[PDB]
């Protein structure tokens, strides 16, 4: 099970925070998408803080003890959308989802 | 809209008084009417120069040796791994017994139980080869 | 370029069957696993399993564990997610992804409807 708050909202501006816990997450890789209204998910951060080429170099990433952090600087109207932590786990070859969170900005 | 009579290798900045000026170097226009030239596109570390940027198109990666593309365009690099080991975040580590893997990328998945299928072992599995079965 | 293309939205009624479709185009087809992630309306992804096409090696989280079944025909390229008996709570949008962790490529999705 991964954990995510349901909701982050943010001004044009703030940094926005969205984490994602699990017990001892910090020994996998996590991996960020990206999901648009109408539109499928794009992958935004792998291997817990690399960025493919293409995606705003706002967009960071961070994975330590239970949790996992996706931030975004100086957030963007843009950047609303929802975002899903995933990991595999060897164990069982099984890939997670994070419940998601929407990200609101005013 | 004027800012259209400027082609790729040009941009239209709405600031200035939209005037068409020319891409500075490192940087590019792909297609005519933008209003800035994109930055061109930077292959280093895992990441290896496959074309060089010119002022109407994006400079082109692939992965240095011993990584492997993913995604559009390779914009991400995974590192490579020996038949027989999958990748994790500790690095290369071998198949479990009773698992392979026949590429340099992805993971290992189990050996075939001929069994379930009425069918014997001609072959034993390794780490780099499937179990062979046979009638 | 690399493509995943899902077959269209489907309508059924519960208790009806139904397979749908991935085609992958622009790759090599066998050597990539193909993932199938559900997503029901207004709620979150989630992942079913995914195959192997190359000897078609499948494998599924436990929460849809013997309620689907995913296969695939290399000689077409294409991997299919399978229902025997629809019910109404499977009305979803369905992905197809390629990878097992990192899902680089992603299909367009595929809605289904399921209602009496």
């Amino acid at each position: 099970e991964l954990t995510q708050p349901p909701s982050v909202s943010v001004s044009p501006g703030q940094t926005a925070s969205i984490t994602c816990s699990g017990d001892n997450i910090g020994d996998q890789y996590a991996h960020w998408y990206q999901q648009k209204p109408g539109q499928s998910p794009v992958l935004v951060i792998y291997q817990d803080k690399n960025r493919p080429s293409g995606i705003p170099e706002r967009f960071s990433g961070s994975n330590s003890g239970n949790t996992a952090t996706l931030t975004i600087s100086g957030t963007q109207a843009m950047d609303e959308a929802d975002y899903y932590c995933a990991t595999y786990t060897g164990f069982g070859s099984l890939a997670v989802f994070g419940g998601g969170t929407k990200l609101t900005v005013l | 809209d004027p800012c259209s009579n400027c082609p790729a290798g040009t941009f239209c900045d709405n600031n200035r008084n939209q005037i068409c000026s020319p891409c500075p170097p490192n940087s590019f226009s792909s297609a005519g009417g933008q209003r800035t030239c994109d930055i061109c596109r930077q292959c280093k570390g895992v990441f290896r120069t496959r074309k060089e940027c010119s002022s109407t198109s994006n400079a082109e990666c692939d992965c240095t040796p011993g990584f492997h593309c993913l995604g559009a365009g390779c914009s991400m690099c995974e590192q490579d791994c020996k038949q027989g080991q999958e990748l994790t975040k500790k690095g290369c580590k071998d198949c479990c017994f009773g698992t392979f893997n026949d590429q340099k990328r992805g993971i290992c998945r189990p050996w075939t139980n001929c069994s379930l299928d009425g069918k014997s072992v001609l072959v034993n599995g390794t780490k780099e080869r499937d179990v062979v079965c046979g009638p | 370029e690399v493509q995943l293309v899902q077959s269209g939205a489907e309508v059924k009624k519960p208790g009806e069957s139904l397979r749908i479709s991935c085609k992958g185009s622009g790759y090599s087809f066998s050597t990539y696993w193909i993932s199938w992630v559900r997503q029901m309306p207004g709620k979150g992804l989630e992942w079913m399993g995914k195959i192997y096409p190359g000897d078609s090696y499948t494998n599924y989280s436990p929460s849809f564990q013997g309620q689907v079944t995913i296969s695939a025909d290399k000689s077409i390229s294409t991997a299919y997610l399978q229902w025997s008996s629809l019910k109404a709570s499977d009305t979803a949008m369905y992905y197809c992804a390629r990878g097992y962790g990192i899902f680089d490529y992603w299909g367009q999705g595929t809605l289904v409807t399921v209602s009496s």
